[PDB]
C-alpha cells in the first residue's frame, strides 16, 4: 500500500516586519494518509494556542493542512515546524525563513 | 469568470479506535464554504463562509442528514472494499470521494465530475457522459456493478445538471464581492549571492485569489523550465495564495533574465526584472 | 448543496 510523505512550508501570512504581529503559517502537503502531527514551535519549545484548516485534498488525492497561529517576529527569536507522519522516522522540523 | 462548486469527502477507519470518521467539506473554486465532522462533539453541517450563513434552517437541516447518513453508508464501503481487497481487519483504509459540476463563462455547465478513491489510489470515476463508469481494478468493478443496479449514474447526471449548477449559480450570487472577483499578485524580484561566481533570484506573487497562476523565468526571451525551483502554491490563511520561482544565474547576467506572471485578476501579463 | 443520494460500495 502507497504511502507519500509531506511537503512542508514555513513562511508568514503578511511580509515580515520586526515588532509588527503576523502569522506564523505551516503547510503540509502531498501526503497519505491524513494522520499527521504539527507543531509551531519558537525558540524550540512548543506552541500552545495553534489552529488548523479542516482536512481536504488536491486532485491527485493527496491531503494537506494549514497550521497557523498568531505571532510578533524579532530579529533573534527563532521559529520552527516540526511534523510527524507514518512515512517518517522521526519528526522532521523545518525552519522559518523569512526569504523563503 | 469560470466557476466550479466541489465537495470532497474523507472516510478512514481506524481499527482498535472506535468507528470511521466521516469529513465532508464543500467549496467553490478555492473557498471552502461548509464543513461536516462525525468526529465534532455535536456532528453537524457547520458555515465555513459568510456568504452561506443566510441559508435557513431548512438547509442546514438537509446538509446534515445526508452527510450523517453517509457517515454510515461509508462504514459499510470500507468494510465491503476490505473484503474486496482481501485485507486483514488490523488495517487503517481511506475512502475519498470528490464530485460537483464547472461552470463556463456564459455560467453553462462546462462537465460534471464524480470521483472515488481507496488508500489514495483510483478506484471508480464516472465518465464524463455522466452515464457510465471506468473502473480502475476488479474490485472497483464490483461496485460498478452496484452503481449500475442502482442507477447511480443517472441520478448523479440529474444532480450535476440540475441542483448542482443551480446552487453554484445561487452561491456566486450570495457572495459575488469575493466569489466572483479575482486579487492580482503582488509581485517582486530578490536577489541573493549563493557564490561569488552566481546569484538567486526569486520572483514573488502574494495576496492573490484564485489560486491558478503561472510563475516562469526566461533567459534570454526562452523558458528555463528545468533550472527553475518552483515551490507550491501555498495558502496565506487570509483566502488568498503566495508563489516563489528562483533561478540561480551567473553573476552579472541578471538582467537577461525575466520573471513572467500570469494570474486571471490582471490588467496584463506581467514582466519582471531584478531591479537593484 | 451535496448530492442527496449515499450508495454503498
Amino acid at each position: 500500500m502507497i504511502q507519500r510523505t509531506p511537503k512542508i512550508q514555513v513562511y508568514s501570512r503578511h511580509p515580515a516586519e520586526n515588532g509588527k504581529s503576523n502569522f506564523l503559517n505551516c503547510y503540509v502537503s502531498g501526503f497519505h494518509p491524513s494522520d499527521i502531527e504539527v507543531d509551531l514551535l519558537k525558540n524550540g519549545e512548543r506552541i500552545e494556542k495553534v489552529e488548523h484548516s479542516d482536512l481536504s485534498f488536491s486532485k491527485d488525492w493527496s491531503f494537506y493542512l494549514l497550521y497557523y497561529t498568531e505571532f510578533t517576529p524579532t530579529e533573534k527569536d527563532e521559529y520552527a515546524c516540526r511534523v510527524n507522519h507514518v512515512t517518517l522516522s522521526q519528526p522532521k522540523i523545518v525552519k522559518w525563513d523569512r526569504d523563503m | 469568470g469560470s466557476h466550479s462548486m466541489r465537495y470532497f469527502y474523507t472516510a478512514m477507519s481506524r481499527p482498535g479506535r472506535g468507528e470511521p470518521r466521516f469529513i465532508a467539506v464543500g467549496y467553490v473554486d478555492d473557498t471552502q464554504f461548509v464543513r461536516f465532522d462525525s468526529d465534532a462533539a455535536s456532528p453537524r453541517t457547520e458555515p465555513r463562509a459568510p456568504w452561506i450563513e443566510q441559508e435557513g434552517p431548512e438547509y442546514w437541516d438537509r446538509n446534515t442528514q445526508i452527510f450523517k447518513t453517509n457517515t454510515q453508508t461509508y462504514r459499510e464501503s470500507l468494510r465491503n472494499l476490505r473484503g474486496y481487497y482481501n485485507q486483514s481487519e488490523a488495517g487503517s483504509h481511506i475512502i475519498q470521494r470528490m464530485y460537483g459540476c464547472d461552470l463556463g463563462p456564459d455560467g453553462r455547465l462546462l462537465r460534471g465530475h464524480d470521483q472515488s478513491a481507496y488508500d489514495g489510489k483510483d478506484y471508480i470515476a464516472l465518465n464524463e457522459d455522466l452515464s457510465s463508469w471506468t473502473a480502475a481494478d476488479t474490485a472497483a468493478q464490483i461496485t460498478q456493478r452496484k452503481w449500475e443496479a442502482a442507477r447511480v449514474a443517472e441520478q448523479l447526471r440529474a444532480y450535476l445538471e440540475g441542483l448542482c449548477v443551480e446552487w453554484l449559480r445561487r452561491y456566486l450570487e450570495n457572495g459575488k464581492e469575493t466569489l466572483q472577483r479575482a486579487d492580482p499578485p503582488k509581485t517582486h524580484v530578490t536577489h541573493h549571492p549563493v557564490s561569488d561566481h552566481e546569484a538567486t533570484l526569486r520572483c514573488w506573487a502574494l495576496g492573490f485569489y484564485p489560486a491558478e497562476i503561472t510563475l516562469t523565468w526566461q533567459r534570454d526571451g526562452e523558458d528555463q523550465t528545468q533550472d527553475t525551483e518552483l515551490v507550491e502554491t501555498r495558502p496565506a490563511g487570509d483566502r488568498t495564495f503566495q508563489k516563489w520561482a528562483a533561478v540561480v544565474v551567473p553573476s552579472g547576467e541578471e538582467q537577461r533574465y525575466t520573471c513572467h506572471v500570469q494570474h486571471e485578476g490582471l490588467p496584463k501579463p506581467l514582466t519582471l526584472r531584478w531591479e537593484p | 448543496l451535496p448530492f442527496e443520494r449515499a450508495t454503498v460500495m
